[PDB]
Formats: C-alpha cells, sequence, structure tokens
C-alpha cells in the first residue's frame, strides 16, 4: 500500500511543511528511478503536478517545493508556505499495477486561535406556513476548523436530524465559518419550547450555548 | 490545459458519456488517464490508454461499467459510465501523462531472432489536467429552490455586529449561485456548500455579517439563481422582532 502522513497538517505562514509517503514495496526500477509523484488539489481546482520521479520539479513550480527519499521512504517538503499552497496533497506511485494515489493530506494555514461568534436563527414564518421548521446556528470566523456542535431541544440533545457544512479557509484572515441546520416538522417544532445551539471550540473560554425561546 | 464537457445529471440505471481534450493536435505523445474525485473521499485512478495505442487498462472496481476511448482523427478522448448507481456521483478528471517503457522479458529464436518480448509501463507523472466533469446520479427530478430569510434579531447580534442571510432549501440539482444586493454587497459574505438532505434535495445557507447600525439604514436583498428550474429569486431579509 501507499500510506501518506499526516492526515491533516497546519503551517504557520513562512515556515516549512513536511509530508511523507511510505510504500510497502520498492518503487525503484532499473538504474535509479523512483516512480513516485506529488500533486496538489486546491479548493475548486483540478489536481496539478509538483514533483515526479521522487525529486524532479515540474515546469513552472516554485522553488519551495522539493522531493526526496528512495525505495520505501518518500518526503515532500514545502517551505516558505503561503496562502496559495492551501489544499489537499497526494502522493502517487507508478511501479506496480494498478497505479494508486495516497489517501491525501489536508494542508492548512495556521493562525493564532480565533473564537467564533455564535449566531442563532429561529424558523421563519414563511417556512412554518409551508409545514416545515428549520433552525440555523451560525459560527463565524474561527480557527481551527475543528468545532463540535450539538442541538438541544428542551435540553434533550438531537441526533440524526441535523447536517452542517464549513466554508473553505478564507485567504484574508485564515478562518472558517460553520453553518449547521436542524430540521424539524412543524408539529414537533411547536410541541417544544427552548431551542439551543451548544458550541464547543478551542477559542472559547467555556462552552457556548446560544439559545432562543419559541414564540 | 485540457477542456472537458459540462456537468451531467443522470437518473439511476442510465449511462453518461464524458468527453475531454487538449487544443488541436497538442499532446498526442502523452498517455490518456482518468482520475475520479469523490468530494471528501480522496483521489482515484480509474484507467489509462497508451499514446502508442497498444494498451487500454481498467481497474477492477470500474471494470464492469466503465469504458475509455480516444479516436485519433479528432484527437478527442471519451469516458463512458454505464448502469449508473448513486455511488457513481463523483467528479471525473482526465489527464495527459508521460511514462517509461522498458523491456522486462525476451525470448529468442534458436538462430538469434526475437520470438517474444514483453514491455512494462511505469507511470512517470500526470502533467496536464482537465477542468473536471461533475456527474450526479439521483432519482430526483428538477425542483426549484424555496428561499427563506434568516432574520437578524437580538439573538443574532454580538457587540455592534449582526448577521442575516438567505436559506435555500429543497432543490434539484446543483448548482445554485447566491448573491447579495446584486454584487454590491461583497464584504463579510459567507456562502456555504449545499448539503444533500434525506429527501434527495439540496439545502443551502448564505450569510453575511453586518453592523447593527445598518439594519434600519440599509436594505439586504439576496439573489438566488437556479438555472435548471429557470428560476432567479430575489428575497429581502428584514429584522422582524
Amino acid at each position: 500500500v501507499l500510506t501518506q502522513s499526516p492526515h491533516s497538517l497546519s503551517v504557520t505562514p513562512g515556515e516549512s511543511a513536511s509530508i511523507s509517503c511510505k510504500s510497502s514495496h520498492s518503487l525503484i526500477h532499473g538504474d535509479r528511478n523512483n516512480y513516485l509523484a506529488w500533486y496538489v488539489q486546491k479548493p475548486g481546482r483540478s489536481p496539478q503536478l509538483l514533483i515526479y520521479l521522487a525529486s524532479s520539479r515540474a515546469s513552472g513550480v516554485p522553488d519551495r517545493f522539493s522531493g526526496s527519499g528512495s525505495d520505501k521512504d518518500f518526503t515532500l517538503k514545502i517551505s516558505r508556505v503561503e496562502t496559495e499552497d492551501v489544499g489537499t496533497y497526494y502522493c502517487m506511485q507508478g511501479r506496480e499495477s494498478p497505479w494508486t494515489f495516497g489517501q491525501g493530506t489536508k494542508v492548512d494555514i495556521k493562525r493564532t486561535v480565533a473564537a467564533p461568534s455564535v449566531f442563532i436563527f429561529p424558523p421563519s414564518d414563511e417556512q412554518l406556513k409551508s409545514g416545515t421548521a428549520s433552525v440555523v446556528c451560525l459560527l463565524n470566523n474561527f480557527y481551527p476548523r475543528e468545532a463540535k456542535v450539538q442541538w438541544k431541544v428542551d435540553n434533550a440533545l438531537q441526533s440524526g436530524n441535523s447536517q452542517e457544512s464549513v466554508t473553505e479557509q478564507d485567504s484574508k484572515d485564515s478562518t472558517y465559518s460553520l453553518s449547521s441546520t436542524l430540521t424539524l416538522s412543524k408539529a414537533d417544532y411547536e410541541k417544544h419550547k427552548v431551542y439551543a445551539c451548544e458550541v464547543t471550540h478551542q477559542g472559547l473560554s467555556s462552552p457556548v450555548t446560544k439559545s432562543f425561546n419559541r414564540g | 490545459q485540457l477542456v472537458q464537457s459540462g456537468p451531467e445529471v443522470r437518473k439511476p440505471g442510465t449511462s453518461v458519456k464524458v468527453s475531454c481534450k487538449a487544443p488541436g493536435n497538442t499532446l498526442k505523445t502523452y498517455d490518456l488517464h482518468w482520475v475520479r474525485s469523490v468530494p471528501g473521499q480522496g483521489l482515484q485512478w480509474m484507467g489509462w490508454i497508451s499514446h502508442e495505442g497498444d494498451k487500454k487498462v481498467i481497474v477492477e472496481r470500474f471494470k464492469a461499467k466503465v469504458t475509455i476511448d480516444w479516436d485519433r482523427s479528432t484527437n478527442t478522448a471519451y469516458l463512458q459510465l454505464s448502469g449508473l448507481t448513486s455511488g457513481d456521483t463523483a467528479v471525473y478528471y482526465c489527464a495527459k501523462g508521460s511514462k517509461h517503457r522498458l523491456r522486462d522479458y525476451a525470448l529468442y529464436d534458436d538462430d538469434g531472432a526475437l520470438n517474444w518480448a514483453v514491455d512494462v509501463d511505469y507511470l512517470s507523472n500526470l502533467e496536464f489536467w482537465g477542468q473536471g466533469t461533475a456527474v450526479t446520479v439521483s432519482s430526483a427530478s428538477t425542483k426549484g429552490p424555496s428561499v427563506f430569510p434568516l432574520a437578524p434579531s437580538s439573538k443574532s447580534t454580538s457587540g455592534g455586529t449582526a448577521a442575516l442571510g438567505c436559506l435555500v432549501k429543497d432543490y434539484f440539482p446543483e448548482p445554485v449561485t447566491v448573491s447579495w444586493n446584486s454584487g454590491a454587497l461583497t464584504s463579510g459574505v459567507h456562502t456555504f456548500p449545499a448539503v444533500l438532505q434525506s429527501s434527495g434535495l439540496y439545502s443551502l445557507s448564505s450569510v453575511v455579517t453586518v453592523p447593527s447600525s445598518s439594519l434600519g439604514t440599509q436594505t439586504y436583498i439576496c439573489n438566488v439563481n437556479h438555472k435548471p428550474s429557470n428560476t432567479k429569486v430575489d428575497k429581502k431579509v428584514e429584522p422582524k422582532s
């Protein structure tokens, strides 16, 4: 197998990033040819080539990218990391068939920790008229991406009826935003009184509960 | 620099034909490759065609329902998915690449002539990629998006800044593009990716943080455009307390 490491990575801007790829079997054939390549897939873009034959830089690729290693141990080194480099990096072998990719490595820009301002929105009258109730909790501009969100209805936590999504890392302040959406039937919505968005995050001094009263 | 066909939507059990190529007769000496990108699942190499044309290999996973080809007269390459399932909903990438071809075995006549020889191909790289083609597989039909307002209130206000937004709910299929004040409002806007609900319809939330000094002063209208249903929607978000 190809085992890529780590699964996630965060780099303070202007520093160095070291991603590893390790093969169970040799990737060398003949003279001194290591058939392992490196790629980037930035958010919203197609994959692009960085390094090939373990150590060779592709055309139009910045000097900060380098490749090293042999046979089994392989390492991609990105130094002087900027906002441009954010995305997912993959290793790829070309020795045995079939040719496979690495499981990927999410490279992130590390900033000083920022707590999220947590917002809450009750279901609109327009939606309740349509027979469904959707409650929205919004966490804005936080770092890191890891945030834990729980939905409490009458202080009984909801499971299996919510789904959230995060924005890509903003290039300006290197922060994320999370939008969680709790969907309830109109019947179930009015059979309950209090609705809360319990949010936990590194930036928070203490777990934050943004709650509203139905009515 | 490779151009591929636009996004595709298929009912389950049907087939989709995806095209891709460089301009003109650009990369004839470069091998053809197909890579699959499932959002949040990783990268997947499907199969390849030698630029010489003596090879056409497909991975066991896709072997049953996938066909790769390339008619050299138009230079244009093709990928075919058949008997589509929901698990085939993914982004498909084409790629041109270089390789190494070194003889691994040889058998000779009793008088010296080469009877039989086998070559082995070693992938060097994939240098040229296409924009990507999104294929969506669902039993759902085209449905216009319902747009509901995320009203700013006492509860959605921190310090001197408040937050509002539109909630785009229950549509098919992607994509939906959301704007604020016809592009005039750019700062502080956060449009999240659509989430696939239990129904098979997508739901989307677009928010923007604004000072509470503006709630009476300024007007905040979201524009929600959805091409497949031929619908553009303008919704004004007001603070109702």
